[PDB]
Order: C-alpha cells, then structure tokens, then sequence
C-alpha cells in the first residue's frame, strides 16, 4: 500500500522477489505474500508471481509524475 | 575469484534468501550444472533466514 513509501529504500526498480522480501526495512511496508494478496484484493488462488507481477506493476504504475 | 558478493546484508537488512544461495551455482561453471556432486554449507545465520 505505503508506494510512496517504499520508494524511498527501494527507488526506481523494485528488486527481485527475493531479496524483497528480506530487507527488514520493507517489513513495515509490507509484510510477506498474505498482505500483499490480500491488497491487491488478489487471492491465493492467483499463484504469487500473478500477485507479485501487479505488486510491480503498480509500483510502476505509481511513480511519481515526473 | 568465487566470492559472489550478493544482496544479503550484514545488520539484517538484507536477509540470505535461497536464491541468494542458489544463484551461486553459475561461478562454479559447468561443475555446478550437476546438483549430485556439489555440497552446500550455510552459515547459521543463512539457515535462519532461509527459513
């Protein structure tokens, strides 16, 4: 949710799934794969690359107009 | 000239993830194009947060 946020550890580019999700400064923002299905309104039945490709997306989507 | 310095920090930040560990497989060469004849050993503190 915290785009703007996260764009302060992580600027541009998001990182690989896995190293995402192992920076401790990222785990306020968010929280494993639950929180991020359950934001994206996403579900578990849709398989975490899905998930993780519209968690990109909306990074992407999101940048600041400039 | 094997050390891959990779994304896993020291001071948490980081954590080793598993593909960390796996990626590490390609400066073996085709020696690690196997999988039956290579071993692994991870620090401690890369078991714990492989899990």
């Amino acid at each position: 949710i915290d785009y703007s946020g996260l764009r302060t550890i992580f600027g541009e580019k998001l990182p690989e799934s896995h190293i995402f999700f192992a920076t401790v400064a990222a785990h306020k923002y968010v929280p494993s794969y639950a929180f991020l299905r359950r934001e994206l309104g996403l579900s578990s039945a849709h398989t975490n690359r899905k998930v993780w490709k519209k968690f990109v997306e909306a990074y992407g989507k999101a940048i600041p107009p400039a | 000239s094997a050390k891959v310095v990779t994304e896993a920090k020291a001071d948490g930040s980081v954590l080793v993830t598993a593909k960390t560990i796996s990626k590490l497989r390609r400066k073996l060469g085709r020696h690690g194009l196997k999988l039956s004849k290579l071993v692994l050993i991870v620090s401690m503190d890369a078991y714990y947060d492989l899990l």
